[PDB]
């Protein structure tokens, strides 16, 4: 961890990335007034209760987080993000800006790459929301590296997901609505699942949109979800 | 600080090993005084002799040590020993008996030997002191924290050869002047250098206040060592 | 209140200490020994606040006894009194000070001289031919300024003490129930068991 | 968060060596030469400013440092270790001495404090020794002028003259040949310059050399007048021009 | 009541021609009761002299602390502490206990063994240095002492004369103070020798 | 690849694996089988107790956490004690501070977070126990599975421990039937005892062998052992 | 490999390998930067590479506003970069609060180098794989460039360059100051000092730049600021009408 | 002390007298009571001068750190930092602060933080010993969306009355004008405002 | 105590009387109340005498260390910020009231500090029991753009007002002049208007006047 290789690399972090790649695929899409988050939930057995192992997490009221890799490591990161968002709001009264929040997580993840008594996190996290000046979407690697994204994907289906995302950025340079971005997220998760077709899966979507949710993080449920599932089932065939 | 399968303390043994390369230091106890002599580690013409003290240190007005090992390790311990002597003075309004000071220092070394994962102090001491309970006393302590009392003793390089020579010529009814001679002869015989000259020595006595009823520590200036080196017939 | 007297003659130090323990309107005891032996040739008497008195004495007794066994040696009376003074000096600025005054009488075997030290609860030490703590000194200091000689025998000193106790029995408002008298000399510490009717 | 090396990193080897101290001394050996010469009425400490880039500005990096108004230091070895040692040395002069006795420490005692700071890096858990040797030159009322060397182990020695770093053996030889007890300060400066030329590859001028003295009081450097018993620092860094002046009649 | 009044006592120091004098009474009391006729209030560390008045337990404690500190000084420095330096050491030692001070009034007397200049100083309980060059006074009769000294003093007195002056200042100040007196000791300090004289005085 | 990478929980393997965690997972498989399942009205724990000797007690596998919550254990038993005590405290804190029964889901999250911290701290080991958690809260019956990796999942039914793969397949097969055993405690328990049977190379399940627990709509969490289980054998 | 490769203890040769390995980390981003001093300004130019077209180009930056007056450019992986940025900001705000004046460029640099020295000496800390270049117009020293590395070394520069192709740029500049004989760019406007920096980066690296290929920070008397794509475009056009 | 902040059409104006007293002695007759914690966020201090300087110095530190990391702070954020310090330390502070600021979004804003550390957003605020005498005058004469000149007049007239009656107030009237245009310092001498 | 600070066109002057007291009693007839924080930043204090000296020496020590660390001349605003923060922490229990004046690379500066930790800025200031007497003079004669000469005169006159009218002040006037380009000039006993008159009689005693009980030589050596 605190150990540089002879050519400046950190093998432990590179190994942590492998745990991420081994993970279920998750994505985020930035629309013209918000952000959408989707994730692939592997159905190991019929015994798993449908809708009841929620992966996507809220931080404060305006932020969604999704991750691939070691699920517990992600929860650990979200706990910290919640303490970090509360601390900001307590002192500054305003809810934490998305970039502000990004760095909070970043610095925390980076700290776990400084010391021999600690391991890096075994997750990549896709997160974001709406603040004072618009939508923001971020992705954060085990090294603590993070940037803003137009669209992002991580986990096993990452390469095909990135390909689909890249197409959308080309076909819609003029923004792209929250309602479309939800549909398209369901699509991309379905296409990314192609790899794992041996086991069945469940789809989870959340969104935070200025006009559709009033800038609050909200889970996509009911008819809106079914409509997005129907669109993905249609466009896969 | 761990034991070997043999029941030995590696780090202590290796510290003792390091000390056997340091300049020899000799202490001799006579009926009317104590002698401390030590060989400086091979130096240069450009070393300031007048302001140099690598081997002989004053603990209080009645107690001194000769050092063998790391000087920087020794200064650490000397400083605490000085403080300890003043604490005793403050508490009891009497000068610290020599053994009490020696025991404490030896206990500090023992500690490093038993807990904390720090390396031992690479230091052996010869203590030369006077108090009104045992009169003149001579003690020795090494990195293990063990300590022993002696009529004559050496530490550092060639202790085995120096010890045999002292065993040969030492006698209980000696005066300080006889002990001064014995210490310098023994160093001359055990040196690893051409000649035992003044510039390669530190020398000190604990007598009877020149003429008083009190106790006096004389730490010899370079010139005085040169004089006393001719007197004893080594020029 | 509690009576604590000391006198140093030529070859011994004599301590006298009242026997009463009084709480409220009741004398609970009339045979109290306000003394701890610290070492074979050093004795300490004490007076002050109800609990602190014995606690401090016994604490001091434990410390000197520890020293004796560690060194296989007996500290001089001057050393024990300096140790005691320092303990009190620390105490006075601690959270709850020991409210104890003490007399230390010792025979120094190295000098062959008796020694009396008076130390109050603040850690005020002084070496004296005779001493007292509390109200008792308001009578005995002047009496002894008159009657005392530096070359008196142990028996002469016991008379000088009898005189002091007679005056306190005459003029002091409280009944202190006589004193226990102890002599400290080259042979150590002994109690005179006859003083109340000697 | 938390240290997993709460044990000494300098330990004795079977032969008695303290490896990390030996290896630190090796780092000092690769360092640029520095030296000190003591005269009757002054001390000179000198060294070469080996610059990392010609785009760098070598005046922004001093190797010769004031510790107290009467004490200066120079080093060979790892510069950054020196920089932080100077900070701690300045501070300890105040906290352990000036805030107590209302005057600056004498040279030997400050050296003693620095030595302690270096000794601790030799015994404490989780640290390596300092990779430097210092030369410390000073004056004080009761000991006159003095010169000390301090090593990674915490050892210090008083010197009439010495050198450390790269060409130290040859320079110590050149100094034994040239030193005597009647040297005036200007003579010692002259020898310092000569001794340094053998150790210096490139250009040899007041911009590439760094030199300072412990001389007499500079009342012009005090900053105030009116207190007669305050006479000014004895530490003085020589200017580029002052150096070049002495290199003409070299 | 006042901790600086419980015990009683006075110390005065004066400078003369190539000399200094320091004096003190011998009283130790407990309010109205006089306890000890032998309580000396001047001590010395090397050629540096220190008088202390005030609470006697603190007088004793500060003596032991300054013996401690000057002994350590001498070992590390390889010389005796000088009067100017010691003065600073007393000041910082007192100020260290700013919010729990020793109840004392210390006085420093001595001759700088290098310059030969006579030196005196006073301090308040928290270490504020009184840097006067003529006389320093302290204790329960300090008012009486200031009066005597301001009247009696003149500069550059010979040691034999300075002795009379400092003694007369002490005695008469002591005799207007119920808590001072009971004997007195006077030190005449020359760069080479130091004479100590016990004075004869009223014993009431 | 497995060589120098399993010395502590603070090192990743070149595959990105945590071997200490995987080894802790292996102590669960060494444990005696226990089954959990639920309908809409009740949740049942069934556990095969194990004796050291024929002279010995059979060790308990079921621990009560609150009136509406309890768990069964498979793996290191002292680790179950540590984790159940924590869970009892979290249940307690919720009642005292908020006058609120702890959601079974939140119990899951709290256990997960606790396990996680031990998969990332030098000097500590991971927990070496699996737990099955049943409860009845404001949203009805619940079953959870806890792995000491920190993964907790909500299930209609499951089994952990040696030979548990049988019982699991059974439950997977019987899903549609047992989920609907509403208002009938005895039938649900029967289906649980039925399920644990598919995990026996052991033998017949006796009165000393068997441990059952139930919680539900109008039943506090209750443990059955000994003579009180005979009517299910 | 022994312990002397994994933590910051000395090797038998008196070297610290973890420090040397940290220097190699600085180049992992494959970005080059240069700083030059104007008459009354200081300019940092750095390359801007945005490989992934899923990235928001506006969030990709290695230039930081440390305080009102101090800018910092980092050569090294971003996580370490942002650690250094955060600390420097915190150090800058604290200095001002405690001492009542703005922290000088050189003093922040010394402070950051001191922190780096610590990671060089203490076993439990790894060094940061970054090189920090600090710029400002100091109220006392004028335009300033100070650069710190993983060894805890720092110094002032007339101009400087950092990155994989550091040398090519360095020698280019070394050659310029040979010609000019002065230690800054004799030019009034910061706009012309920015043009000089972009120009000499182009020659040294033999590469043309679009407005999205570069990143610019400027320090003047009492402000440090970064240029937008458009401000840079205006600079690119300006150079191209002659060069 | 007489201190006030008033919102108007183009921003916000802060005003104060310049008198600090210890007892009946005027320790300083030309105090600057208008304190900058950011470019366009200022405050007026009342109560213990030690306390309010210590607080303002800390807020200034927080807002500088805030700006380095997250950009320009809103007036609400400044007010919230002040409140945090005042509330959490109510047992050892005697501090009444009025916060005033301008940003492009929220225009001119005023918050008052009285003794106990509560926060109140107001169109205008008055405070200090001298304020008590002008509650009537200010409530009758203040209107929303006044011009710069009208607002400067309102503060001038208000504080001259507060100065007229309160012995602890007086000296010169200082003002800071806060708008999109920038920051403007104003001063008014007794010979002008006494004749009002 | 009377202390003053007076700005002029090219710098700043500070002055103080030289009387220290213990209640009604004068202990030192000629003490120094002008303390150095650094070579060109000087300080005058009133209140608890040990406190003003100590807080001055502490902050002076740290300012020296700062200066060395930063390679810059110490600034007056740094002395002010460190003093006020230190004093504030102790809530007035360190009874230091100070006038702090100096020059630095940014110009010249005049400040007052109070024991609870508040500070102020001005062109003329007084502190101490003599402050009102001094301020009356300052309010009478101070003008903008004083020459160095006039500023010394004004400050000296202000101190004199305290000397003659305040019982807490007396004896001599000390001045320190700090001009922007120059070394600070400390002018000890710049005025001495209170020389004690020759006494009417000499009080030197005939030798032997004092009765001596016993005598002995004291050993200094070892
Ligand atoms: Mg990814
Ligand atoms: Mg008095
Ligand atoms: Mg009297
Ligand atoms: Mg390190
Ligand atoms: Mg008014």
């Amino acid at each position: 961890n605190s150990v540089f290789s002879p050519d400046g690399r950190n093998f432990q972090v590179e190994y942590a990335v492998k745990a991420v790649e081994n993970g279920t695929t998750s994505i985020g899409i930035k629309c013209n007034d918000g952000v959408v988050f989707a994730v692939e939930k592997l159905i190991t057995s019929k015994l798993l209760v449908p809708q009841k192992n929620v992966k996507i997490q809220v931080v404060d009221r305006h932020i969604g987080c999704v991750y691939s890799g070691l699920i517990p490591d992600g929860r650990h990161l979200v706990n910290r993000g919640r303490e970090e968002a509360a601390s900001f709001k307590k002192l500054y009264k305003t809810p934490i800006p998305i970039p502000a929040f990004a760095d909070r997580l970043g610095q925390y993840v980076q700290a776990h790459t400084l010391y021999n008594s600690v391991r890096p996190f075994g997750v990549s996290t896709i997160f974001g929301g709406v603040d004072k000046n618009g939508a923001h979407l971020y992705m954060l690697e085990p090294s603590g590296s993070y940037w803003g994204y137009k669209g992002a994907a991580t986990g096993k289906g990452r390469q095909s997901a990135k390909a689909e995302l890249e197409k959308l950025v080309d076909h819609h340079p003029e923004g792209l609505s929250a309602r479309e971005a939800v549909k398209q997220a369901a699509k991309i998760i379905y296409l990314a699942h192609e790899d794992n077709k041996e086991k069945d899966f469940e789809l989870e979507i959340s969104w935070c949109s200025l006009s559709e949710t009033n800038g609050l993080h909200k889970f996509v449920k009911g008819d809106l979800l079914q409509e997005a599932i129907d669109f993905a089932q249609k466009e896969i065939n | 600080t761990i034991f070997s399968p043999e029941g030995r303390l590696y780090q202590v043994e290796y510290a003792l090993e390091s000390i056997s390369h340091a300049g020899t230091a000799i202490g001799i106890m006579a009926s009317d005084g104590i002698v401390l002599a030590a060989e400086r580690k091979v130096t240069s013409t450009l070393l300031e002799q007048d302001t140099s003290t690598e081997k002989l240190y004053k603990l209080n007005d009645k107690i001194a040590v000769a050092v063998a090992g790391l000087t920087a390790d020794a200064e650490i311990l000397i400083n605490t020993a000085r403080i300890h002597a003043q604490n005793y003075l403050k508490t009891y309004n009497e000068d610290i008996p020599v053994e009490i000071l020696v025991r404490r220092l030896s206990d500090i070394k023992q500690g490093y030997t038993q807990h904390g994962g720090l390396r031992p102090f690479g230091v052996s001491f010869i203590y030369a002191g006077y108090d009104d309970r045992y009169g003149y006393q001579l003690y020795t302590s090494n990195p293990s924290g063990n300590y022993t009392g002696w009529k004559a003793i050496s530490v550092g390089a060639n202790t085995s050869a120096a010890q045999t020579l002292l065993q040969m010529d030492y006698k209980d009814d000696m005066k300080v002047d006889d002990a001064i001679e014995l210490a310098l002869k023994t160093l001359s015989k055990t040196t690893d250098s051409s000649a035992l000259t003044y510039d390669r020595l530190e020398f000190a006595t604990i007598r009877k206040g020149a003429n008083d009823g009190e106790v006096y520590q004389k730490i010899f200036k370079p010139q005085e060592i040169k004089d006393i080196l001719v007197k004893t017939g080594i020029t | 209140m509690d009576i604590i007297l000391g006198i140093r003659v030529q070859d011994s130090v004599i301590l006298a200490s009242s026997k009463a323990v009084t709480r409220g309107i009741s004398v609970l005891k009339d045979s109290d020994d306000k003394t701890r032996q610290l070492s074979p040739h050093t004795l300490m008497s004490f007076a002050g606040e109800a609990g602190d008195t014995v606690q401090f004495a016994e604490y001091i007794q434990a410390n000197i006894q520890l020293y004796s066994i560690r060194e296989d040696y007996e500290l001089s009376p001057q050393a024990v009194s300096s140790f005691v003074r320092q303990e009190l000096a620390k105490s006075i600025r601690s959270r709850r000070p020991y409210q104890v005054n003490v007399l230390i009488g010792g025979y120094d075997k190295k000098k062959n001289k008796p020694e009396l030290y008076q130390i109050d609860y603040l850690g005020t030490k002084v070496e004296l031919p005779y001493g007292a703590h509390g109200y008792s000194g308001f009578y005995t200091f002047s009496l002894l300024d008159h009657h005392y000689r530096p070359d008196m025998t142990t028996e002469e000193g016991l008379d000088l003490l009898k005189l002091c106790v007679q005056e306190l029995e005459k003029r002091m408002p409280m009944d202190f129930k006589g004193v226990i008298v102890k002599i400290v000399d080259k042979d150590g510490i002994r109690q005179v068991d006859d003083f109340q009717a000697q | 968060m938390t240290d997993r090396y709460s044990f000494s990193l300098t330990t004795f080897s079977p032969s008695g060596k303290l490896g990390q101290i030996d290896y630190a001394l090796t780092a000092v050996k690769q360092g640029v030469t520095s030296l000190g010469i003591k005269a009757t009425n002054g001390v000179v400490i000198a060294t070469e400013k080996k610059s990392s880039s010609p785009l760098a500005m070598s005046e922004t990096l001093s190797k010769v440092s004031l510790l107290t108004p009467d004490i200066g230091a120079v080093y060979s070895g790892m510069g950054p270790d020196y920089r932080v040692l100077v900070d701690k040395s300045r501070k300890v002069a105040h906290t352990s001495y000036k805030r107590i006795y209302g005057e600056y420490p004498p040279t030997k005692l400050l050296v003693s404090e620095v030595a302690k700071i270096m000794q601790e890096a030799t015994q404490s858990g989780g640290v390596r020794p300092f990779g430097v040797s210092l030369l410390i030159a000073g004056h004080d009322e009761f000991n006159g002028f003095s010169l000390y060397q301090v090593d990674p182990s915490g050892s210090y020695f008083p010197w009439k003259a010495t050198a450390i770093g790269k060409g130290s053996v040859a320079a110590k030889t050149f100094l034994e040949k040239r030193w005597n007890d009647e040297l005036e300060l200007e003579d010692a400066i002259h020898i310092a310059l000569l001794t340094l030329k053998e150790s210096v590859e490139g250009e040899f001028n007041g911009d590439t050399i760094e030199l300072a003295i412990i001389g007499d009081e500079n009342p012009d450097l005090l900053g105030y007048t009116g207190i007669p018993t305050d006479k000014g620092p004895r530490f003085r860094k020589l200017t580029s021009q002052e150096i070049n002046d002495r290199l003409e009649a070299l | 009541s006042d901790p600086s009044s419980i015990n009683g006592g006075i110390v005065v120091a004066m400078t003369g021609k190539d000399c200094v004098a320091i004096a003190c009474d011998l009283r130790l009391g407990s309010q109205s009761l006089g306890v000890s006729n032998k309580f000396e209030k001047i001590f010395h560390y090397g050629h540096v002299f220190l008088g202390i008045t005030g609470l006697a337990t603190d007088v004793t404690t500060l003596n032991e602390m300054f013996r401690y500190k000057t002994n350590l000084y001498k070992l590390k420095e390889e010389r005796a502490i000088e009067p100017e330096t010691f003065t600073q050491l007393v000041s910082s030692s007192l100020y260290e206990r700013r919010f729990g001070p020793y109840f004392v009034g210390p006085v420093v007397a001595g001759i700088n063994s290098k310059s030969g200049k006579p030196f005196i100083a006073g301090f308040d309980l928290i270490g504020c240095i009184d840097e006067a060059k003529d006389f320093i006074v302290s204790g329960t009769a300090s008012d009486q002492l200031f009066g005597m000294c301001e009247s009696l003093y003149e500069p550059n007195l010979e040691p034999e004369d300075l002795f009379e002056t400092i003694s007369q200042a002490l005695l008469n100040a002591a005799d207007r103070d119920a808590l001072s007196g009971w004997g007195a000791v006077v030190y005449i300090i020359k760069k080479d020798e130091v004479v100590k004289r016990y004075l004869k005085m009223r014993q009431d | 690849f497995r060589n120098n990478y399993d010395g502590d929980t603070v090192t990743f393997s070149p595959t990105g694996r945590l071997f200490q965690v995987e080894y802790a997972l292996e102590a669960i498989k060494q444990g005696s089988v226990t089954v959990g399942l639920r309908s809409n009205t009740h949740a049942v724990l069934v556990a095969l107790k194990r004796n050291a000797d024929e002279l010995s007690s059979y060790q308990k596998k079921i621990i009560k956490c609150d009136e509406h919550m309890g768990l069964s254990l498979a793996g290191l038993a002292p680790d179950a004690r540590v984790l159940s005590n924590y869970l009892r405290q979290q249940c307690n804190y919720s009642s005292l501070v908020f006058n609120r029964k702890l959601a079974v889901e939140r119990a899951g999250h709290l256990l997960c977070d606790k396990a996680q911290k031990n998969t990332q701290s030098y000097g500590g080991r991971p927990y070496g126990v699996g737990l099955l958690i049943i409860g009845y809260d404001k949203s009805g019956a619940h079953l959870l599975e806890f792995q000491p990796s920190g993964n907790v999942t909500e299930l209609y039914g499951t089994a952990i421990g040696a030979r548990s793969q049988g019982a699991k397949t059974y439950l997977e097969r019987t899903l549609d039937t047992f989920i609907k055993i509403d208002g009938n405690p005895d039938e649900l328990i029967k289906a649980g005892v039925e399920a644990i049977s598919q995990s026996l190379r052991d033998e017949s399940l006796t009165v000393d062998n068997l441990s059952i627990a139930i919680v539900g709509k109008d039943t506090p969490f209750t443990i059955y052992d000994g003579e009180a289980v005979a009517k299910y054998i | 490999a022994g312990y002397d490769r994994h933590i910051t203890i000395f090797s038998p040769e008196g070297r610290l390998y973890q420090v040397e390995y940290a220097f190699k980390a600085t180049n992992q981003t494959n970005i080059n930067s240069l700083a030059v001093r104007g008459k009354d300004c200081t300019v940092v130019i750095s390359q801007k590479k945005v490989p992934d077209k899923l990235l928001d180009p506006t969030t990709v930056s290695y230039i930081f506003c440390i305080s009102r007056t101090i800018g910092m450019v980092v050569n090294g992986p971003i996580p370490d970069a942002r650690n250094a940025a955060l600390r420097a900001k915190a150090e800058a705000a604290e200095f001002r609060y405690k001492y009542g004046y703005d922290m000088p460029c050189d003093v922040l640099a010394k402070r950051m180098a001191n922190l780096s020295q610590i990671y060089t000496q203490r076993a439990y800390m790894r060094p940061l794989g970054v090189i920090l270049t600090f710029v400002s117009v100091d109220e006392e020293l004028g335009p300033s460039i100070y650069k710190t590395d993983p060894a805890g070394y720092y110094v002032g520069y007339k101009a400087t360059a950092t990155g994989p192709k550091q040398q090519e740029i360095t020698t280019n500049l070394e050659n310029h100051f040979k010609k000019s004989k002065i230690d800054h760019i004799n030019e009034e406007s910061w706009e012309k000092v920015v043009e000089f920096a972009i120009t000499h980066m182009i020659d040294a690296l033999g590469t043309e730049f679009s407005k999205n290929d570069l990143e610019v920070g400027v320090a003047t008397k009492d402000k440090f600021f970064t240029l937008s794509a458009e401000n840079i475009e205006e600079r690119l056009v300006a150079i191209a009408e002659q060069d | 002390t007489s201190i006030m902040a008033v919102t108007f059409k183009d921003g916000v104006i802060l005003g104060a007298d310049s008198r600090t007293t210890t007892g009946a002695y005027i320790a300083n007759r030309v105090t600057d009571k208008l304190t900058r914690v950011h470019d366009k966020i200022w405050c007026c201090r009342s109560g213990s001068a030690a306390d309010t300087q210590a607080i303002a110095d800390i807020v200034q530190y927080h807002l500088e750190l805030y700006t380095s990391q997250y950009g320009t702070p809103s007036t609400e954020t400044a007010a919230s930092v002040f409140k945090e310090l005042c509330y959490e330390n109510k047992d050892n502070l005697t501090a009444g602060i009025i916060v005033a600021g301008y940003d492009d979004k929220n225009k001119g804003e005023v918050y008052t933080i009285p003794l106990g550390g509560s926060v109140h957003k107001l169109p205008y605020a008055i405070a200090g010993s001298g304020s008590t005498f002008i509650y009537g005058y200010c409530d009758k004469n203040f209107r929303e969306n006044m011009s710069k000149e009208e607002t400067v007049d309102f503060i001038k007239h208000s504080l001259s009355q507060a100065i007229k009656w309160d012995g602890s107030s007086g000296g010169v009237i200082r003002m800071v004008v806060l708008t999109a245009a920038g920051v403007e310092r104003l001063i008014f001498y007794p010979d002008e405002y006494e004749q009002l | 105590t009377t202390i003053v600070g007076v700005k002029f066109n090219n710098g700043v002057v500070i002055a103080a009387d030289t009387r220290s007291t213990q209640g009604p009693i004068v202990a030192d007839k000629n003490c120094a109340k002008l303390h150095r924080i650094s070579p060109k930043i000087w300080c005058a204090g009133a209140g608890t005498a040990a406190d003003t000296e100590a807080v001055t020496q502490l902050i002076g020590s740290n300012i020296e260390l700062h200066s060395l660390y930063t390679s810059r001349e110490p600034r007056v605003v740094s002395a002010l910020q460190m003093l006020k923060q230190h004093l504030f922490k102790y809530q007035g229990h360190i009874g230091a009231y100070l006038i702090v004046a100096g020059v630095d690379p940014t110009g010249s500066h005049l400040f007052s500090i109070h024991a609870h930790g508040s500070t102020d800025v001005g062109y003329y200031l007084s502190l101490g029991s003599g402050s009102l007497a001094a301020m009356a003079v300052l309010e009478s004669h101070w003008k903008q753009d004083l020459t160095k000469e006039e500023a010394i005169k004004l400050a000296s006159d202000a101190i004199q007002a305290g000397i003659w009218n305040d019982l807490g002040s007396g004896s001599n006037v000390d001045v320190c002049v700090m001009e922007i380009g120059k070394d600070a000039e400390y002018l000890r006993n710049y005025l001495t208007p209170n020389v004690r008159e020759e006494k009417q009689k000499s009080y030197k005693f005939p030798r032997g006047t004092t009765a001596v009980l016993k005598e002995s030589i004291v050993n200094i050596c070892d």
